[PDB]
RNA sequence: UCUAAGGGUCGGGACGAUCAACUUAGAACUGGUACGGACAAGGGGAAUCUGACUGUCUAAUUAAAACAUAGCAUUGCGAUGGUCAGAAAGUGAUGUUGACGCAAU
RNA sequence: GCUUGUGACGGCCCGUGAAAAUCCACAGGAAGGAAUAGUUUUCAUGCCAGGUCGUACUGAUAACCGCAGCAGGUCUCCAAG
RNA sequence: GAUGGGGAAGCUCCGUUUCAAAGGCCUGAUUUUAUGCAGGCCACCAUCGAAAGGGAAUCCGGUUAAGAUUCCGGAACCUGGAUAUGGAUUCUUCACGGUAACGUAACUGAAUGUGGAGACGUCGGCGCGAGCCCUGGGAGGAGUUAUCUUUUCUUCUUAAC
């Protein structure tokens, strides 16, 4: 259809970011006055949880299941939109223009990001998206 | 009285092959499990020159069974294959140029190289540039399989035996004009020290058979036994027949 | 073999630690276009490296060798 | 008008001896011993010089800081990262055309 | 012919040439067909066949190289995909497509 | 200006060798200096260096030619015997 | 002693100003008709014999028409093989080779 | 301009023109790690050490080889008007 | 060219990964205590062989009857080892930033796998660099000066890092 919209995970393929899945949150199909060119805003997975098992102790996957975020303007180009999809909500709000262009706004955005996303991994809704892509 | 120049070569002091630049020893995979059971896959990584070989070489690089490794080998590349392609290795394999696939799993008229002579070997038949050999029929029944040679000869080997679809690559070198010294010399300091070769009338008798006479001539007939003797041996040697070959060649 | 600009960096150089020598430096030099002044060149001896300070004005120049601590061996010139 | 001579025992003119001429604080013409102008690295991948890798001979490497010898993205110091993009679109496409064919196979199974 | 469609689609309609385009234009899902040279490479051919299933656009494999499909266009250079913007008068699409 | 009536880059050689051999040169110096198209990327960038060996300007596809051409008569006439036969235990 | 041609760099609400070179051609005049003024620097032509050619050799009497070459032809060999080495070996050269190959004429 | 270095290119091949020590990096994720504080040496600054053998001079119409302070022979760098 | 080996009456000949049971390291486990046992690695199997090949790192000034990239003065660099303070990192634990190419004073990483550099012909023109060559102004010094010549000659430099 129109593939670009709020739900859709997707790769990033470029600029320190590249190889990890991110979900677009704000596209904006048309350029800004900065930033030019279409481009999304995704909430994305930098270090991603690590592998468990039935014999991983207690703190061990209390430390297992911790996830560094990270929120990006995209350019459409160095998205690699993804057929999967996972449905934004508590961070509707969370990222946006606003967030950006100051710190301080970006590091509390990456915390609600970071409660958002363990708290939808454990419990293993949307797989995918926390299952690192390896090449 | 001397020692003629072909019985000094077996010693090997300058007679040894000018081996310092050559990419390595030309082999098949080794047979096991995957092979002579399964396919295995590896991409040729680049094609490059041996030197003192007319024939160009693939590397290809497969992934280790029993290891996590990756292991290289060194193909002679059948004309067609190319950088980035996947080769596929033993029984069931598909037939396509490039693959090395028993000599019992193909049909008929199919055009294969680099052939064992016995199944594991690595390889030994038409490696040259452009040779190949033909498959005529099989034997299922203690499995065998007739093959046409570059020389032309027919022989049974195992249906075991592998070997590398199509043809090597670099064929028709021997077409173009050696056309001066220089080729021919630059030809041999990559081969070994064959060159050139003065002719044994050109001698003193002590030197070669054909040496002496104050005309320079053979002085008695230059086809020589099999059953001579070492020093005795220059010549035509164990001749059936001497003389222009007139009419076809090309035998049953 | 390093210069620098900061002047209060270099304070905290011209105490620190194992620095127990410097030197001054004085040279004619012909400002901008025009006319001479009086270049002076603060150079303190580190255990690694030999930092040193230009001062362009005399006037920086002369009460910066004040602030100069003593136990600090300074050849002048 | 000055002529020069090697600094060095090796008289003769080998990769290792090449001089740069040069004046001196003394107003003289001297000889001094170039090293071997270090070639940059190569992508492993593709074999094209990758930038942003400080380019000197290899145990210089040792003596120099890590944001030299890698750049931010992953397999910094390694592929040049059009190449990494490669590595991007294959990966997820050959692991997502798997699912595909694990999926044609699960009709082929009890469809057939 | 699959060719002569082309002609009509070309005169009579819409449409854009090359990769970098054909993104854009299945990412606005602003194309109907995409249209693909045979020896344009499998990881292009996956992308452009995946950036496709994600926009509902039909693709059909052009038998023939990019030298000809470029040519089929009646452009004088290469193009591997041509991305069908607007259908001409040709009937194009409702078809064996 | 037209500068050969004959020879052409076998002017190289200039009266050496015998005319024969020199236009039997010829005709393999022509087939192996050649651009050739490109199987791959579809440009006429394919050219040759150490006999055997055909490589891509850019695009930087590397094909195990002929000697002195990139496709050698037996070579595809073998191939395609060899389609032919794959056909066979196809069907 | 002159003439002509062959360039760089600027700004533009048709060109100008400016920097820099030693090429080329042409014209005058001039002389004990001399002037590539020393130095430097092919003699040319017509034929027979012979080797195609560049290459090579008798250090210390032969540099050739002799050797070598590209080219032409012939012979052997599919590895349990050809040719060749060692007193022998559980040893070796060709061989990191495979007839578009190696070996012998 | 001359010597030399280097760069991007093109010609050449039935010639396509070393090896190893070595050094860095990527992949990976064993493991270890904070809040009364835990982490770090690939950032800075600082402290100690670096042995053994050779080092003179000739290198050629006298320092070498040719019985010699022999018109012979003996590898190479620099190179003004 | 040693070695288990195989020849050889023997001096010795062959073989260098070869019909060979061919070892060496990272950590714990000691808290009798100094290092046995716990792992998991790695199985790659002498050594000689380049004062022109490969290669960690220094320069300038001064100095002797004779030595100097070696001494002296000054300014550096590499390597091995010890280590402390600052800076950085973290309550989102293992840095942020830029669409991207990439940035940076730092910004954990074992087994194992991979990649690059070591690391490579030749000839041709074309671009650039250094040093040399020619040269204008001026500041010094010396030469010629019956005549001529704002003239002839010379100093006017800048190392590694
Ligand atoms: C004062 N100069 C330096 C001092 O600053 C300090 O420097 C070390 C330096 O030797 C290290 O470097 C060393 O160790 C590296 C591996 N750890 C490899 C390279 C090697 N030079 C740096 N990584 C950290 C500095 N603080 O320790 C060594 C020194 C020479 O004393
Ligand atoms: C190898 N070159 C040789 C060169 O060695 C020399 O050969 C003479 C040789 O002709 C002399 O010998 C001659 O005279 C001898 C006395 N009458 C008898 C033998 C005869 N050949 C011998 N003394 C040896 C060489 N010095 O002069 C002849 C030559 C062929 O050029
Ligand atoms: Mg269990
Ligand atoms: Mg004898
Ligand atoms: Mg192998
Ligand atoms: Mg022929
Ligand atoms: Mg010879
Ligand atoms: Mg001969
Ligand atoms: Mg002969
Ligand atoms: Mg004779
Ligand atoms: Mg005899
Ligand atoms: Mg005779
Ligand atoms: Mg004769
Ligand atoms: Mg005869
Ligand atoms: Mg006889
Ligand atoms: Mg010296
Ligand atoms: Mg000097
Ligand atoms: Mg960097
Ligand atoms: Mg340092
Ligand atoms: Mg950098
Ligand atoms: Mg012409
Ligand atoms: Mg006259
Ligand atoms: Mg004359
Ligand atoms: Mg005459
Ligand atoms: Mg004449
Ligand atoms: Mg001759
Ligand atoms: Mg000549
Ligand atoms: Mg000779
Ligand atoms: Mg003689
Ligand atoms: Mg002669
Ligand atoms: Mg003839
Ligand atoms: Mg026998
Ligand atoms: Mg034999
Ligand atoms: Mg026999
Ligand atoms: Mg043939
Ligand atoms: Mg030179
Ligand atoms: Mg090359
Ligand atoms: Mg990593
Ligand atoms: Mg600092
Ligand atoms: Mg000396
Ligand atoms: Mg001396
Ligand atoms: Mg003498
Ligand atoms: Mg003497
Ligand atoms: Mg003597
Ligand atoms: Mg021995
Ligand atoms: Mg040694
Ligand atoms: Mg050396
Ligand atoms: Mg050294
Ligand atoms: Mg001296
Ligand atoms: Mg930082
Ligand atoms: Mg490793
Ligand atoms: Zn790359
Ligand atoms: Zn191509």
């Amino acid at each position: 259809a129109k593939f670009l919209k709020a739900g859709k995970v997707a790769v990033v393929v470029r600029g320190r970011y590249a190889g990890k899945k991110v979900v677009i949150v704000k596209p904006h199909d048309e350029g800004s006055k900065s930033h030019p060119f279409g481009h999304a805003l995704v909430a994305g997975i930098e270090r991603y949880p690590l592998k468990v098992t039935k014999k991983h102790g207690a703190k061990k996957v209390a430390k297992r299941t911790k996830i560094k975020p990270f929120i990006k303007v995209v350019n459409y180009n160095h998205l690699l939109p993804t057929r999967y999809t996972l449905d934004v909500e508590a961070f509707k709000s969370v990222v946006s223009t606003e967030t950006f262009e100051q710190p301080s706004q970006r590091e509390e955005a990456k915390k609600v990001v970071k409660k958002a996303f363990e708290e939808r991994h454990q419990a293993g809704k949307n797989q995918w998206f926390f299952s690192k892509l390896r090449f | 009285g001397r020692v003629i120049r072909n019985q000094r070569k077996g010693a090997g002091s300058i007679f040894t092959s000018h081996t310092r630049l050559r990419q390595g020893a030309a082999k098949l995979r080794t047979l096991d499990y995957a092979e002579r059971h399964g396919y295995i896959r590896g991409i040729v990584k680049q094609i490059v020159h041996d030197s003192g070989r007319g024939a160009p070489l693939a590397k290809v690089v497969f992934r280790d069974p029993y290891k996590y490794r990756l292991r290289e080998e060194i193909f002679i590349a059948n004309e067609g294959v190319h950088t980035g392609q996947f080769i596929y290795a033993g029984k069931k394999a598909s037939l396509n140029v490039g693959n090395v696939l028993p000599l019992g799993s193909v049909p008929e008229g199919t055009i294969v190289s680099n052939v064992e002579e016995k199944p594991g070997d690595r390889g030994a038949l038409a490696r040259a540039s452009g040779n190949y050999v033909i498959i005529i029929g099989h034997n299922p029944d203690e499995n065998k399989t007739r093959v046409r040679l570059p020389s032309g000869a027919k022989k049974v080997i195992s249906s075991d035996a592998r070997g590398v679809i199509g043809v090597i690559a670099g064929g028709g070198r021997v077409d173009k004009p050696l056309l001066k010294a220089g080729r021919a010399f630059h030809k041999y300091r990559l081969k070994r020290n064959s060159w050139p070769k003065t002719r044994g009338v050109a001698m003193n008798p002590v030197d070669h058979p054909h040496g002496g006479g104050n005309h320079q001539h053979i002085g008695k007939a230059s086809t020589i036994s099999r059953g001579a003797v070492s020093g005795q041996k220059a010549g035509l040697i164990a001749a059936r027949r001497t003389g222009l070959l007139r009419g076809s060649q090309k035998t049953q | 073999a390093r210069e620098i600009t900061d002047i209060k960096q270099f304070l905290e150089l011209t105490r620190r630690a194992d620095v127990k020598t410097a030197t001054v430096k004085i040279n004619k030099k012909l400002n901008k276009a025009g006319k001479p002044f009086r270049q002076t060149k603060f150079k303190v001896r580190g255990s690694s490296s030999l930092y040193t300070l230009v001062i362009n004005d005399a006037g920086k120049a002369k009460k910066l060798i004040q602030s100069l601590p003593p136990t600090l061996k300074v050849n002048r010139l | 008008a000055q002529r020069v001579t090697f600094r060095r025992r090796n008289p003769y003119n080998t990769r290792s001896n090449k001089i740069k001429v040069v004046k001196t604080p003394g107003g003289i013409l001297r000889a001094q011993h170039v090293k071997k102008l270090a070639t940059r690295p190569k992508c492993g991948d593709c074999g094209s010089a990758l930038q942003g890798i400080s380019t000197l001979r290899p145990r210089q490497y040792a003596t120099v800081s890590k944001t030299h010898k890698t750049v931010s993205r992953a397999y910094g110091g390694s592929r040049c990262a059009n190449c990494v993009k490669e590595r991007i679109i294959r990966a997820f496409l050959i692991e997502e055309q798997k699912i595909v064919k694990k999926v044609v196979k699960e009709q082929t199974e009890a469809a057939k | 012919s699959i060719n002569q469609k082309l002609a009509l689609v070309i005169k009579s309609g819409k449409y854009t040439l090359g990769y970098k385009s054909t993104v854009k234009s299945l990412r606005q899902g602003k194309s109907k067909l995409i249209i693909i040279a045979a020896n344009t490479p499998v990881l292009r051919k996956s992308e452009l066949e995946y950036y496709a299933m994600l926009s509902k656009t039909k693709v059909y494999y052009f038998q023939g190289g990019n030298n000809e499909l470029g040519t089929a266009v009646g452009k004088l250079f290469r193009v591997g995909v041509v991305s069908i913007l607007e259908a001409g008068d040709s009937d194009i699409l409702t078809t064996l497509a | 200006a037209k500068r050969t009536k004959k020879v052409g880059i076998t002017g190289k050689y200039g009266v050496r060798y015998g005319s024969s051999l020199r236009r039997q040169v010829k005709k393999l110096e022509i087939q192996q200096h050649a651009r050739y198209d490109c199987s791959f990327c579809g440009k006429k960038t394919v050219k040759r260096g150490a006999a055997g060996i055909w490589t891509c300007s850019c695009c930087k596809k590397t094909v195990a030619g002929g000697a002195y051409t990139v496709s050698t008569a037996a070579a595809a006439t073998v191939r395609s015997t060899i389609r032919r036969l794959r056909e066979m235990v196809e069907a």
